């Protein structure tokens, strides 16, 4: 979608897993606040937007 | 309330404990007060700070 009009969506009842990201692409850009991302894969949260 | 110096002794001392005790969940400024997660969900480099 483009930024104006961005496109929001809720995930829950699953089991996460940050293992897929890393094979998308070089990620010019990926930085996290308050986590770090390898200690992504043990954590639980209560509701994910994306 | 006659003894009333001994039994100031007592509270005193008490509650220099119980406000030391209850200072724990103090956070300081860190995200979060107790050392489990900040250990749990945080890499070393930035845990350390």
């Amino acid at each position: 979608a483009s930024v104006y009009a961005w496109n929001r969506k809720r995930i829950s009842n699953c089991v996460a897993d940050y293992s897929v990201l890393y094979n998308f692409a070089p990620f010019f850009a990926f930085k996290c606040y308050g986590v770090s991302p390898t200690k992504l894969n043990d954590l639980c949260f209560t509701n994910v937007y994306a | 309330s006659a003894l009333g110096k001994l039994q100031d002794v007592v509270n005193h001392n008490a509650q220099a404990l119980n406000t030391l005790v209850k200072q724990l969940s103090s956070k300081f400024g860190a995200i979060s007060s107790v050392l489990n997660d900040i250990l749990s969900r945080l890499d070393p480099p930035e845990a350390e700070v």
